[PDB]
């Protein structure tokens, strides 16, 4: 149960700085995910 | 009780193959992998299927699972009187941050 | 043998405090989430919460926040479920649950054997 030798936390802290480069900088990301099942096609307008 | 639709009553002759279907919102079954459970009456529950197909220690090869997105199926081939127990389609989900359980599947022999 | 052991059949009075115990033995205790679940008799399977014992980090039931009190001590290897007030809806068989995090998924492979808390009238 303890954090110690060969046993670390499953999450580590972001080392993010303004001195860090753009590749080592945080990005805000969005993943729009759609699935085609039989349902009303929900978000619909840009076509007419 | 969560939104996990499950047939509450199953039956069949010894040697049959039941198919327990489970569905709901896509945040429940489409997101997290469907697990399957079984509780004998006046006893403790026990897990049967995790990761849509994989079983923990003490689970027979009759119980097999499948996940088709938001839909799911538990196939139990070759029944005996051991299935006098309610079977649960469940998972730890982040729909309402819970290990959300199903409606049970209790079977009897006739 | 990996087992979450709850005590015998419990009888108390409503409104008072009661801390149900759940010993964790036969396994590395703070390596899996410990899930407290309810079973009022005659109902589909109910959920109360799940708690990591290292810092009492509980992924709650958002509709029972603050009502049920969670704790889990590492060195005593015990999850403790407490209510400062007991009622008639508490009368139920509670179970513990051990998650199979051993290179697997989020299922609950080991469970508590079940303990009914009652009030007799």
């Amino acid at each position: 149960g303890v954090e110690g030798f060969n046993c670390y936390f499953p999450l580590q802290s972001y080392g993010f700085q303004p001195t860090n480069g753009v590749g080592y900088q945080p990005y805000r990301v969005v993943v729009l995910s759609f699935e085609l099942l039989h349902a009303p096609a929900t978000v619909c307008g840009p076509k007419k | 009780q969560s939104v996990l639709t499950q047939p509450p009553s199953a039956s069949g002759t010894p040697g049959q193959r039941v198919t327990i279907s489970c569905s709901g919102g896509s945040s429940n079954i489409g997101g997290n992998p469907v697990n399957w459970y079984q509780q004998l009456p006046a006893t403790a529950p026990k897990l049967l299927i995790y990761n849509n197909n994989q079983r923990p220690s003490g689970v027979s090869d009759r119980f097999s699972g499948s996940k088709s997105g938001t839909s799911a199926s538990l196939a139990i081939s070759g029944l005996q009187s051991v299935d006098e127990a309610d079977y649960f389609c469940a998972a730890w989900d982040d729909s309402l941050n819970g290990v959300l359980f199903g409606g049970g599947t209790k079977l009897t022999v006739l | 043998q990996v087992q979450l052991v709850q005590s015998g059949a419990e009888v108390k009075k409503p409104g008072e405090s009661l801390k149900i115990s759940c010993k964790g033995s036969g396994y590395s205790f703070t390596s899996h989430w410990i899930g407290w679940v309810r079973q009022k008799p005659g109902k589909g399977l109910e959920w109360v919460g799940i708690i990591h014992p290292y810092d009492s980090d509980t992924r709650y039931s958002p509709s029972f926040q603050g009502l049920v009190t969670f704790s889990a001590d590492k060195s005593s290897s015990t999850a403790y479920l407490q209510w400062s007030s007991l009622q008639a809806s508490d009368t139920a068989i509670y179970y513990c649950a051990r998650r199979t995090d051993q290179y697997g998924s989020h299922g609950m492979d080991v469970w508590g054997q079940g303990t009914t808390v009652t009030v007799s009238s």
